[PDB]
């Protein structure tokens, strides 16, 4: 039948500002029609690494809920948003499960997210005591203790502020330019799946 | 929980905050160097100040970790690099006096003006005029006047300055658990803690002696030939049995002999290989020159240039309204940013320098995966050596015939190879004994082997004994004749040129046996050879993380400095010099018989 009520992918993809990778935004997508053919057909969206589902058959399989996690990282850590990899982003900021059903989308945003003075509004967590659970968000600013004496909240010797800043500049190499990453996770629940793609006449 | 993890976390914090207080410093220095304006001057000053203060406080926080309980070699190397005091170990008054001394040496050398007596209405500076009068004049007494006047003025205005400078630097080195300041400078080659690859500070000098003992015969033949050609230049003033007069070496100090090519040509009837006319007739602009150098580097297998390199580099002089430093410099700004500042003219020399600086940029590009404090050459010679091998390979006639600069009907006979090799010998072998003499004199004067009132007598004797060059007139200790050079007056290590010169031909032999070259070494090209590029990139990717002995064993299959590649490079020039030195006398006498 005649289709309307498109899923709000424009508020996720064409947003003016994305969140930091430590405080990654999660948007739930339900009860709408999800046209994935727009994302595949845009040439600036260079990396379309989809895991657990084929990108050609994304338009027919229907899912219960779609989770859009949006953040900004550098060029070299785009490969770390994947199952089984390790590093600062995988351990401390955003961890993907090994049985991950969903696609990742990443594109360069050097024209938008870089300033000549340098952009300091984007932060990542560098030191955590334990590796993160999958899909866990940690927004704590407690002082990281690398030594033996207690820090007591004062960033002195062997006490570091756990969150640093990505100083994006329009003059950085491809491995240090800002990359906007949106991860779509597709989940099925005992509930009737109401997030489906369009049907052709 | 342990000390090593504490060191690792501290080093991670240090590596981040530093890749940023550097890229801000390097961007500001770049904006000053391409645009000389006072706001760029103060930007460079504030960023240099914030960078020096950052490393001061980070070394203060880094010296709280003792090194004897760290077993990982990379963390130990990074902490050894970080914990170096520098000038901070002294009291504040002596450090301030040392910085004042260094600044006034810089201002005396930069603003040193020496001109003719009785003509004071204007006078002539060293870099504009004295270089030209040393390189272009053919008059004996004119060069003698310029030489003696400049050496006299600078020696009288620098001798007590060096007298205090040696004492302050000796106190700094003995406070830094070094034997002398010479031990502090030889400590750059020191390797400790690695089994089989251990290298001490003291061995390098005898290693240099072991190389120089085999350097000395080839240079002797070149010296005899130069003496014969100087017999053509100066009939009666130079003695056949004696050493060369000091103010006849084509430069102010005798460091390079390349200004003697007109006088010392082997075959003047043969043309040179200057390809400037072919570039200017076909309008070869600088952008496509760098594109051609990139094509050479992707022919050998190295990765090509970044897009930001082509966007951000200034490969042409910008104009009259914007003033820029004309020195060719390769800039590694950090964060994957690589630029070349070069005001290119359409000549063959600028073509070779563009190949040299793109080799510099490739060397900086390869160790980008290393941690920040390990992002350097394995020693101070490798970084310039890997650019000089590219300058060697790009200058071959085969490469110029490959890229269309040289005609396919060019005849490569042995005579043009002989005169090209003599030009390369005047550039390369001539500077080796001057460099070894100057560094060994400086090592003994820092060690205290040379007494304080015996400097000039010892120094000139060294120049007589090592370089085979005699002074025009005797000089007493009111003069400081060493201090007239740029590097010694501004606190620079000088043995890097000797080690670079040896490593250049060692790397050239290693690549030419990697590329299966079946002839002599000077007609070899590493183009279109992927295995040689892989063999080189195996060393370029290490950076400073491994000992330089291990990198040398990775390239040339030897763990120690070798002079055999250098004499193998100049073998046909050596046989030619043996052929035409039959009438002349090889060797010199220490008497002052020439002058
Ligand atoms: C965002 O803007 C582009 C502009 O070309 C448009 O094509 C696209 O439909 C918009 N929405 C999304 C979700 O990309
Ligand atoms: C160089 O500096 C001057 C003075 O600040 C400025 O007017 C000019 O635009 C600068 N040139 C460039 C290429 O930025
Ligand atoms: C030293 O630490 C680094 C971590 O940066 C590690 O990769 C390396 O394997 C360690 N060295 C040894 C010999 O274990
Ligand atoms: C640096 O100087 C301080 C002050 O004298 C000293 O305590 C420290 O041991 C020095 N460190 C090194 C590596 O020489
Ligand atoms: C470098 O080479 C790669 C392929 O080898 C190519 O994709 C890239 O565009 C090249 N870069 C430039 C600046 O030409
Ligand atoms: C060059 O080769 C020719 C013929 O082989 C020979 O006669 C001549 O002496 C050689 N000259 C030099 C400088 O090698
Ligand atoms: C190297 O390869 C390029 C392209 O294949 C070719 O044009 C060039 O002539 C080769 N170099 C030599 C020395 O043959």
């Amino acid at each position: 039948p005649n289709i309307t009520n498109l899923c709000p992918f424009d508020e996720v993809f064409n947003a003016t500002r994305f969140a930091s990778v430590y405080a990654w935004n999660r948007k739930r997508i339900s009860n709408c029609v999800a046209d994935y053919s727009v994302l595949y057909n845009l040439a600036p969206f260079f990396t379309f690494k989809c895991y657990g589902v084929s990108p050609t058959k994304l338009n027919d399989l229907c899912f219960t809920n779609v989770y859009a996690d949006s953040f900004v990282i550098r060029g070299d850590e785009v490969r770390q948003i994947a199952p089984g990899q390790t590093g600062n982003i995988a351990d401390y900021n955003y961890k993907l499960p090994d049985d991950f059903t969903g696609c990742v989308i990443a594109w360069n945003s050097n024209k938008l997210d870089s300033k000549v003075s340098g952009n300091y509004n984007y932060l990542y967590r560098l030191f955590r005591k334990s590796n993160l659970k999958p899909f866990e968000r940690d927004i704590s600013t407690e002082i990281y203790q690398a030594g033996n004496k207690p820090c007591n909240g004062v960033a002195g010797f062997n006490c570091y502020f756990p969150l640093r800043s990505y100083s994006f500049r329009p003059t950085y190499g491809v491995g240090h330019q800002p990359y906007r990453v949106v991860v779509l996770s597709f989940e099925l629940l005992h509930a009737p799946a109401t997030v489906c793609g369009p049907k052709k006449s | 929980s342990t000390i090593e993890e504490q060191a690792k976390t501290f080093l991670d914090k240090f590596n981040h905050e530093a890749e940023d207080l550097f890229y801000q410093s390097s961007l500001a220095s770049w904006n000053y160097n391409t645009n000389i304006t006072e706001e760029n001057v103060q930007n460079m000053n504030n960023a240099g100040d914030k960078w020096s203060a950052f490393l001061k406080e980070q070394s203060t926080l880094a010296q709280m970790y003792p090194l004897q309980e760290i077993q990982n070699l990379t963390v130990k190397l990074q902490l050894q690099a970080l914990q170096q005091n520098g000038s901070s170990v002294l009291s504040e008054d002596k450090s301030k006096r040392l910085n004042t001394i260094l600044n006034t040496m810089s201002t005396i050398y930069s603003t040193g003006k020496v001109c003719n007596p009785d003509n004071p209405q204007e006078c002539l500076l060293l870099e504009p005029g004295l270089n030209e009068i040393m390189a272009n004049s053919l008059d004996y007494n004119e060069r003698l006047w310029a030489w003696e006047s400049w050496r006299s003025e600078v020696g009288k205005q620098l001798r007590p300055l060096y007298e205090e400078y040696v004492v302050l630097k000796n106190e700094m080195a003995r406070a830094n658990h070094y034997e002398d300041y010479g031990d502090y400078w030889r400590g750059d080659y020191e390797v400790n803690g690695v089994d089989g690859y251990d290298y001490s500070r003291g061995q390098l000098i005898e290693d240099v002696e072991h190389t120089f003992e085999e350097i000395k015969p080839l240079y002797e033949h070149l010296h005899a030939y130069v003496r014969a050609k100087l017999m053509n230049a100066y009939p009666s003033y130079i003695s056949p049995i004696g050493c060369l007069p000091a103010h006849l070496l084509g430069d102010m100090w005798g460091r390079f002999w390349t200004n003697l090519y007109s006088l010392t040509v082997p075959f003047g009837q043969k043309p040179n290989i200057d390809v400037t006319d072919a570039m200017v007739d076909q309008a070869w602009d600088a952008q496509r020159i760098f594109k051609e150098a990139e094509k050479f580097f992707v022919s050998v297998g190295l990765p090509n240039m970044t897009q930001g390199f082509w966007e951000n580099s200034m490969l042409t002089d910008p104009g009259n309204v914007q003033k820029a430093v004309c020195h060719p410099t390769a800039w590694d700004l950090g964060k994957g940013d690589f630029r070349i500042l070069m005001c290119t003219k359409v000549t063959m020399d600028d073509f070779l320098t563009a190949h040299h600086e793109m080799g510099h940029i490739q060397y900086d590009m390869a160790y980008a995966a290393q941690p920040f404090l390990l992002r350097n050459g394995a020693n101070e010679g490798f970084h310039e050596a890997v650019g000089e091998i590219m300058s060697l390979s790009a200058a071959t006639p085969k490469h110029l015939k490959s890229i269309g600069l040289l005609s396919p009907d060019f005849q490569e006979d042995n005579e043009t190879e002989i005169n090209f090799l003599l030009k390369q010998a005047l550039t390369i072998v001539g500077t080796l004994p001057f460099t070894y003499m100057l560094e060994k004199w400086r090592w003994m004067v820092f060690k205290g082997e040379i007494p304080k009132d015996q400097w000039m007598k010892k120094w000139w004797e060294m120049k007589r004994e090592i370089v085979g060059v005699v002074e025009p007139v005797p000089h007493d200790e009111t003069y400081c004749d060493p201090a007239s050079l740029f590097h010694v007056s501004n606190d620079y290590s000088f043995i890097r040129y000797y080690t670079r010169t040896l490593y250049q031909f060692q790397f050239q032999e290693a690549l030419c046996q990697a590329a299966k070259h079946e002839g002599p070494l000077h007609k070899c090209d590493i183009s279109n050879s992927t295995e040689a590029g892989q063999k080189l990139f195996n060393m370029l990717r290490l950076g400073k993380s491994e000992p330089w002995t291990l990198a040398l064993e990775n390239v040339v299959g030897a763990k120690n400095m070798n002079v055999r590649p250098l004499l193998n490079y100049f073998e046909p020039l050596f046989t030619w010099l043996k052929d035409q030195n039959k009438n002349s006398f090889v060797g010199w006498s220490t008497d002052w018989s020439p002058y």
